[PDB]
RNA sequence: GAGGA
């Protein structure tokens, strides 16, 4: 509005493409980076491999478990473990998953994320169902079982952010761009014969008029109007991803403000 | 303080010597046949062709960590399309009546000829170069 | 044709004929 | 085994209050501020915001060493304008812009069908 | 040549090095665990006795 | 150009 | 061994696409360029992750115990 | 350790992450690179031991080496390459980035130098912001080659205060050269100032480079078409001259210069022709490169590479040689079974012609392998020798 | 290969022709006509260093002896056929390389010492060394987590089973001076990408021990010790 | 491992050189540079 | 180490955002300094990176065999056809600021093999531990607490 | 044996 304008070019199940205009480059980039990094969510964090006989080392498996996106829409109702006083986890700060698999078949028995089963009480919070983008309905391929191999373990999922460990990222690489015509001359084109031909012009070049070469380089101009595309890993609806990124950034700034209040306090 | 020197110049020639935004200007004082001038320009910010025509004076006024042009009180010799600032570094004397002064503008260089430019262009890191059309 | 000459590409077939009846440690075993 | 635990890339320590003001000496009406558990995310943002201000004479920041989640920030205002005030105003402006953006995007998001 | 003109000594350490452009020319970034091991014997004077007490 | 593993079909189809 | 989840750089989940990828190859005879593009792996940070995987866990699964 | 310089004293900064980390300019004395090298650290145990260290063996004391009475340290690759670019005449820096750069200098007094341009957009040249790092008083005037107080080529170097006036900073000024800046600053303000100088220059330039970026890639080595076929025909001329000499020799008309065999005379002539050819092509390639070509920049700045590397990566790898004389008839009267006998044509005896870009034909490849192994052997022997000699 | 004349020394020729290739491919895909057969029909021939002294090999089958007959400038400068009385043609030149060298992509564009260094290093790379590692019990095993076959391969790597037991991963590398933290070699690695699992690896170490070697009554025993005058 | 199984040694004339006759028989590249450079060879 | 000659060790790790990122949102996982190249002249390194980029785009296998007829020109043509700068350069964006970089970046996949000797087997420090028998100097070998 | 550099 008075600040930024957003014009969504396109929205999907997993992507929004939108123009971010009437903003400053720094704000955009910070938004970019917070969405990548600082917006919290839920992920497996500790595995009690009660038994395993597969051909995979446990910590290998536990690692893969960490990476499995989980339903984390209302993560906010959950508490960081370092805040819950309970002895290391409870239902206010954790969700317990479990897993049993056994190679009953003669052929290979796959073990999919969907085989995970919630045990802890959700208290009616839309949390923790492993995300299943797969059309066939079974999520990530966790492990394979031959015949007698049995895998049986329980996991704990916890609120965390991508700074601690990438598994918490709803990230799913974000696109970003501005001045597709290089009118700002923020970059200079390496070239053998002609910068014009040798550089494939971006798809966004249409949304802005080509530079008229008969114009002096405008130095007054500054970079606004950023073309961004956010892909979501799925643990959070895309729109929710960008909204929460905005909100998180705002929260941390407000925190700075509060710290100033404490300083002026005493 | 004021104009330490003023004049106008017919740009004889302009060369983009291996640079993108900087060209070396060759101009002669229309007035003092023995006054001439070589100068580099950020032509990107201030395009120039041959026989062109420019912004004037060797000012000295309009220490003191440079402050942003807080455009409440911005009233300098802010009357030109080009204002550079820089330092004299040699006063080589071409002939008995021909003194040349060498100014450096952050690496942009400049040189002047005559003798009526007499010792008012003295060794002064201060100088705000301009000379007119 | 079948008596036709050989393009440099073909040689890889020949190579694979080798290494099928030789292995890579042929000499040790032999 | 000499790796620092990664949670302290965002966790204030003990006496590591988020801020630590320090009056600069080199120039008048200037200050140097240290943020713990931060990085360019917040820095570059606030910095540009300050730069927007008219009464700010100088504003820059730096992350001294990437092993550490700090960054110093140095402000310098014209006279009669306390630095911490300029900081407050920058934060407020940023927050308002963010709030606007939030509502506006939420709007345009409702503008979709998927 | 092996035990007199040169020997093997205590109070030393060895590791891979890595450049760093945020270190003063004469500095060196000894990793913490090493510093947890090498020591230097101070002498208790009135100048440090408090500080040394804190250390111990 | 690249290394092609579809030549198994080529001979199998050509045979 | 088994497919990795989450293309290393990009982060996108890929641990589920493996089965479908193989299917496309066998049953649809498809060309893996188009196969990848079918699964949606647009940028090569993920295309690499799938295309070049090697599924040793098969050959592990053949030791009886 | 072949140096007093190989052991120096340092101040300890305790950090995480098990490697030893150390500033970058200090690599050349230790002659180390971070490709997995390791270094040992010794802890003095007593008061005068550490006094000895900090007063005799501290690094800044060692900046000027008695070995050649020129400084033994200097600015190096990334910084060296950047600082040239930053200090080109074309560079200009907008305000905000200027402010950040300043703040990076630890000793910046807190004064914002007046921008070199106040025309309506305040712009600072690079040289100014660099000069903020240089302590006041230095002079260092050089007049490199054709400099004329207007340095149209911007070469030379001239600083008339702790503030630089014209000239592009590069190896000859800020490297480890003789009359270089490091020299001067040592002699003037003592080691502490010089070390602080290293620190300041590094920080500023690294920041700027980081935000300006710099990379190189395959396209850097590609020469222009016309240039390419010109190279080719140059090589062809060389071949022709060799052939003419050969025909004459086999007509027994070659006149052996005194003091050497007819055969030796011929062989030398051929080798000379071939080397002249390689270099002719090298100059062609080098000349053709535009200034944005990153390799040309790493050369101009002198931080890496040399003309010969350009020549080999783009024009012609040129003659291979084992023990100075070119490739010898290992087989009876021919270097490789792929040849007839008694062929003295340049490629029969090892004149690699394609560039490293075009790749080597299998002969050339093999010949080059022979040459390279000779290189490896010589290096291995030479270090053991020089080690024993030095002992 | 064994060069020969045909209707003409023109049109001189490898004895082996596309028919034999077809038969070979057929045997290959049958999964009847094996390399030994090539031997017996005398299309291929074993040559040692001594005999090499008296032959005249051609490098590439076709171009070296089609006949005496516009060129892509990027292509290297091949010499010519230039001769007629060949007697053999190399099978494929890339076979002069040994095992380790065959891993290198485009080794014909590198400076030879580099090739040698790689040949040496390649024996350090982590990777799966055997498919049954979890059954072997030996000292010091290193296994990569998620190997990947290279994108740029060489034909020979097929015969080394390399693309089934690869020894590295394909990183998205970027050549740049980013923050000077990567100069004077190496480099910066994406931390998050590591968390995703990049270049992880398993390490296995085996400790061996047995009961007494010697002593009729000196008989070392395995058990949990205590303060039993221990 | 594979490389190991095809290695080759020479005890103790320029034996460290790469002679032409090695063409096609010994890898022109692979050799443990060091003291043994040129002695140890591979097929 | 790459597959040519470039030994190297890590020497800092950045989180994802801090790395430069291109407009498509790709972010390298390995940044090596350009100064490595010219001195060593490992052209094949660059060529492999280019070729592999093309392969990954098009879903193929990079035929890097030595003495073939593949040229750089062909690879580049393909790469252009997939819609990238025909030499692998890419406009990239600084991670900290989000601003474009003035110089474009060579960028592509490339096969890298992790060598042994992690540091944890080299780190080593002695502060008066055990000594030999014969000469009563410090014992040797880091495994044996040597000096 | 190993071996990095
Ligand atoms: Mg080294
Ligand atoms: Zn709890
Ligand atoms: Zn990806």
């Amino acid at each position: 509005e008075e600040g930024p304008q957003v014009k969504i070019r396109e929205a999907s199940k997993d992507n929004v493409d939108f123009i971010l205009s009437n903003v400053d480059l720094a704000m955009a980039n910070s938004l970019r980076r917070v969405m990548i990094a600082e917006i919290p969510t839920l992920a497996i964090d500790s595995v009690e491999v009660e038994t395993n006989t597969t051909v995979l080392a446990d910590e290998f498996i536990a690692h893969r478990l960490g990476l499995i996106p989980l339903q984390s829409m209302d993560i906010e109702q959950l508490e960081y473990s370092r805040d819950c006083f309970c002895e290391d986890h409870c239902d206010k700060c954790s969700v317990v998953l479990t897993l049993q698999a056994f190679g009953e078949s003669e052929s290979t028995t796959n073990v999919y994320s969907k085989d995970l089963v919630i045990v802890s009480n959700l208290m009616g919070r839309n949390i923790g169902h492993p995300i299943i983008q797969d059309k066939e309905g079974n999520g990530v391929l966790i492990c394979k079982l031959r015949k007698g191999q049995e895998l049986k373990l329980t996991c704990v999922a916890k609120k965390g952010i991508a700074k601690e460990h990438a598994k918490w990222g709803p990230a799913a690489a974000i696109e970003f761009e501005y001045d597709p015509w290089n009118k700002l001359k923020h970059t200079d084109y390496w070239y053998e014969q002609d910068s014009a031909k040798e550089w494939p012009q971006s798809k966004n070049c249409e949304y802005e008029d080509p530079p008229n070469e008969g114009d002096p380089f405008d130095y007054k101009a500054q970079a606004d109007t950023f073309y961004m595309n956010v892909e979501s890993v799925g643990s959070i609806p895309v729109d929710q991803v960008v909204v929460r990124g905005i909100d998180t950034l705002q929260k941390k700034v407000a925190s700075i403000l509060l710290a100033l209040t404490q300083m002026d306090q005493d | 303080s004021n104009t330490l020197f003023d004049d106008i110049f017919q740009v004889s020639e302009v060369d983009p010597g291996r640079y993108n935004k900087v060209c070396r200007i060759e101009a002669a004082s229309t007035t003092q046949d023995q006054c001439k001038l070589t100068l580099d320009i950020n032509v990107e910010l201030f395009p120039v062709a041959a026989q062109d025509s420019l912004t004037v004076t060797i000012a000295s006024s309009l220490t003191r960590s440079w402050r942003p042009p807080q455009a409440g009180d911005r009233s300098l010799a802010d009357d030109y399309d080009y204002v550079m600032y820089g330092t004299a570094y040699k006063f080589e004397e071409v002939s008995k009546d021909l003194i040349a002064v060498y100014y450096s503008f952050g690496g942009l260089l400049m040189r002047l000829e005559g003798n009526y430019r007499n010792l008012n262009n003295l060794k002064q890191e201060n100088a705000y170069l301009l000379i007119r059309r | 044709d079948e008596s036709a000459p050989i393009t440099a590409e073909d040689s890889w077939a020949v190579i694979s004929a080798f290494f099928r009846e030789k292995g890579l440690v042929s000499q040790q075993l032999d | 085994m000499n790796a620092p635990d990664r949670f302290e890339l965002f966790l204030l320590g003990e006496g590591e209050s988020k801020l630590k003001i320090d009056p600069d000496t080199k120039a008048p009406n200037a200050v140097v501020i240290t943020f713990e558990k931060e990085d360019h995310t917040l820095g570059n943002l606030i910095r540009a915001e300050l730069l927007n201000d008219r009464k700010v004479l100088f504003a820059a920041y730096k992350v001294e060493h990437p092993f550490f989640a700090r960054f110093k920030l140095r402000i310098q205002t014209t006279e009669g304008y306390d630095p911490k005030d300029a900081l407050k105003n920058a934060c407020n402006s940023i927050i308002n812009k963010l709030g606007a953006l939030k509502t506006n995007f939420e709007t345009e998001w409702n503008l979709q069908t998927l | 040549r092996g035990n007199l003109m040169g020997k093997r000594v205590d109070f030393s350490a060895r590791t891979v090095i890595s450049g760093d452009p945020n270190l003063e020319l004469d500095q060196v970034g000894v990793p913490k665990s090493i510093a947890k091991t090498l020591t230097y014997p101070e002498v208790v004077t009135p100048y440090n006795i408090d500080r040394l007490t804190q250390l111990v | 150009f690249i290394k092609r593993d579809r030549m198994r079909r080529n001979f199998l189809r050509m045979r | 061994m088994i497919v990795p989840v989450r293309c290393f750089s990009c982060g996108k989940v890929v641990g589920d696409k493996w089965e479908s990828y193989l299917n496309l190859l066998q049953e649809d005879e498809l060309d893996e360029g188009t196969a990848l593009s079918r699964l949606g792996l647009k940028r090569y940070c993920c295309r690499r992750m799938i295309l070049t995987h090697v599924d040793l866990i098969e050959k592990f699964l053949r030791y009886n115990p | 350790s072949l140096h007093k310089m190989s052991m120096m004293a340092h101040r300890v900064k305790v950090i995480p992450y098990s490697t030893f980390r150390l500033n970058l300019s200090v690599t050349s004395p230790y002659n180390a690179d971070f490709d997995g090298d390791e270094m040992n650290l010794h802890v003095p145990q007593s008061e005068e031991t550490r006094a000895e260290l900090s007063q005799l063996c501290a690094v800044p004391l060692q900046i000027v080496s008695p070995q050649s009475n020129k400084p033994c340290m200097g600015i190096v690759q990334d910084t060296l390459c950047g600082i040239r670019k930053l200090t080109l005449r074309d560079t200009f820096i907008e305000l905000d980035q200027v402010l950040n750069m300043l703040y990076w200098v630890p000793d910046w007094d807190g004064v914002i130098p007046t921008p070199a341009i106040i025309k309506p957009k305040p712009l600072w040249s690079g040289k100014q912001i660099l000069s903020v790092a240089i302590p006041n008083g230095i002079h260092l005037q050089r007049f490199d080659e054709g400099t004329t107080l207007l340095s149209p080529k911007d070469n030379g170097m001239l600083i008339i205060d702790g503030q630089i006036i014209f000239g592009v900073v590069e190896k000859k000024t800020v490297g480890s050269s003789n009359g270089g800046l490091i020299h001067v600053v040592t002699r003037e303000k003592g080691p502490q100032v010089c070390a602080k100088l290293f620190g300041n220059i590094q920080k500023v330039v690294n920041f700027w480079l980081l935000h300006n970026g710099f990379s190189t890639g395959i396209g850097d080595t590609i020469a222009d078409g016309p240039t390419m076929r010109e190279i080719t025909e140059t090589i062809a001329e060389a071949k022709k001259k060799v052939l003419d000499v050969t025909k004459e020799a086999q007509a027994n008309l070659l006149t052996a210069k005194h003091g050497m065999t007819l055969r030796e005379s011929f062989e030398d002539n051929v080798v000379r022709f071939l080397n002249e050819a390689r270099d002719k092509a090298g100059r062609l390639a080098e000349v053709n490169l535009k200034d944005l070509n990153n390799v040309k920049q790493m050369v101009m700045a002198g931080s890496k590479g040399s003309f010969i590397n350009i020549a080999q990566m783009s024009a012609c790898v040129g003659q291979q040689s084992v023990e100075g004389k070119r490739i010898a008839f290992g087989f009876v009267d021919r270097t490789l079974p792929h040849f007839s006998k008694d062929d003295y044509s340049p490629e029969s005896k090892g004149f690699v012609e394609n560039s490293y870009l075009r790749g080597l034909t299998p002969q050339e490849f093999f010949f080059h392998a022979m040459g390279g192994r000779e290189g490896l052997i010589d290096t291995a022997v030479k270090t053991a020798e020089t080690g024993y000699i030095q002992r | 290969f064994i060069v020969e004349d045909d209707e003409s020394l023109g049109h001189k020729e490898l004895k082996v022709r596309k028919g034999h290739i077809a038969k070979l491919m057929a045997t290959e895909y049958q999964d009847e006509y094996t390399w030994s057969s090539l031997l017996n029909e005398g299309l291929v021939e074993y040559i040692d260093a001594e005999e090499e002294e008296s032959i005249l090999i051609a490098m590439q089958p076709e171009d070296l002896e089609p006949a005496e007959a516009d060129v892509d400038p990027a292509k290297r400068i091949r010499v010519s056929h230039h001769a007629t009385t060949f007697t053999h043609c190399e099978i494929h030149p890339s076979m002069i390389l040994g095992v380790a060298a065959s891993i290198i992509p485009f080794p014909d564009h590198n400076q030879s010492p580099r090739n040698t260094y790689q040949s040496a290093m390649g024996k350090q790379a982590m990777g799966v060394f055997l498919t049954n590692y979890n059954v072997r019990m030996d000292t010091m095993a290193n296994i990569l987590y998620y190997p990947q076959k290279p994108l740029g391969t060489t034909r020979a790597m097929e015969y080394l089973k390399f693309r089934e037991l690869p020894a590295g991963q394909n990183a998205i590398v970027a050549i740049a001076c980013y923050s000077g933290y990567n100069q004077e070699d190496s480099m910066i690695m994406n931390q998050s990408s590591i968390d995703r699992g990049l270049f992880r690896s398993l390490f296995f170490r085996s400790y061996m021990d047995q009961e007494k070697k010697y002593g009729m009554s000196i008989t070392e025993t395995f058990e949990k010790p205590q303060r039993t005058n221990t | 491992t594979l490389s190991h199984l095809r290695r080759t040694n020479t005890p103790i004339a320029k034996p460290r050189q790469l002679h032409n006759t090695h063409w096609g028989l010994v890898c022109p590249a692979e050799t443990p540079e060091g003291q043994a450079c040129g002695l140890v060879k591979n097929l | 180490a790459s597959r040519h000659g470039q030994k190297g060790t890590i020497g800092i790790t950045y989180r994802r955002e801090d790395m430069p990122f291109t407009a498509e949102g790709i972010v390298p996982d390995l940044i090596i300094n350009p100064h490595a190249i010219p001195s060593r002249m490992t052209v094949a390194h660059l060529i492999e990176c280019l070729l592999s980029k093309v392969a990954a785009l098009s879903g193929n296998e990079g035929d890097a065999s030595p003495f073939t007829d593949i040229t750089v020109e062909g690879i580049s043509k393909l790469l252009r056809e997939h819609g990238y700068q025909s030499r692998g350069f890419e406009v990239m964006y600084n991670g900290h600021t989000g601003k474009k970089l003035m110089a474009q970046i060579f960028f592509g996949p490339t096969y890298y093999q992790r060598l042994r000797h992690m540091v944890d087997d080299k780190i080593h420090a002695r502060a008066r531990g055990p000594m030999q028998v014969l000469t009563r100097q410090p014992v040797e070998g880091r495994s044996r607490d040597g000096g």
